[PDB]
């Protein structure tokens, strides 16, 4: 219908509900491995946010897989702080970290968060 | 909050 | 940190993205069984939104179940709104079905959705 | 879109 009214704040609620039950560990329902380290997610919020995500989890064999193992060229600080954009909407870049995000966020194919890296960059040159 | 989309 | 930056869009762009899942029914995980009808949804979705489908899939033994069936006094299209609200952020509130839609609202602990039709029903008297 | 928040 097109006679709808809208809750302004609701998307952001929802992420933060979402975040809170990653917190708490509640239905979590994949591991992602990088190197030494593991994260728990939701496999949904995870393909809401990457392109290499929605392949992996739309795919009739990976869909179903609980643990997911990345490249071991990528970061695990890197892939942490883009977890938590994902979770949060805010990306802690910083000088030490932004080759690092860059390179995770090519990877898992998040364009917006490239976009940044480079301008952040480019400013420094 | 509401608003008109 | 305290030194993040912000997708302003995030929040809505994960909302959207979740919403184009459901209507593939692409890792959707349980079936809400509202009399006659079925709608399929995520778990974490709804728990985001509801204050007793937290309750629901937080409990020990219900986390588990693929069906949930609620209470028959619960109107289908009532249902129906509210879901499509908790996967868009948009409300389709019309005299036709307020009433259903408020009280569906406080079976699923849905407050500010309450808030809205209690304002628009008392504007009408 | 990014902003300070
Ligand atoms: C409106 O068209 C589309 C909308 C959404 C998607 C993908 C994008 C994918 C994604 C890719 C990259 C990034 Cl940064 C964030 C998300 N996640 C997703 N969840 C549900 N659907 N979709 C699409 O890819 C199939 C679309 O057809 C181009
Ligand atoms: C900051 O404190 C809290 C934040 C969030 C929740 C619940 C609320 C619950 C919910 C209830 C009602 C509505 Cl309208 C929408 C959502 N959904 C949720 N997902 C994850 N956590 N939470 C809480 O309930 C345990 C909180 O302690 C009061």
């Amino acid at each position: 219908a097109d006679s709808c009214i809208q809750f302004t704040r609701h998307a952001s609620d929802v992420l933060l509900n979402l975040n809170r039950l990653r917190s708490r560990d509640i239905l979590t329902d994949v591991v992602i491995v990088v190197s030494r380290e593991q994260f728990r997610a939701h496999k949904t919020v995870l393909m809401a946010c990457s392109g290499l995500f929605y392949s992996i989890f739309t795919d009739q064999l990976k869909c179903n897989l609980s643990v997911i193992n990345l490249d071991p060229e990528i970061n695990p600080e890197g892939f942490c702080i883009l977890l938590d954009f994902m979770y949060t909407s805010r990306l802690n870049l910083r000088e030490g970290n932004i080759m690092a995000v860059m390179a995770t966020a090519m990877y898992l194919q998040m364009e917006h968060v490239v976009d940044t890296c480079r301008k952040f960059i480019k400013a420094s040159e | 909050a509401w608003v008109i989309p």
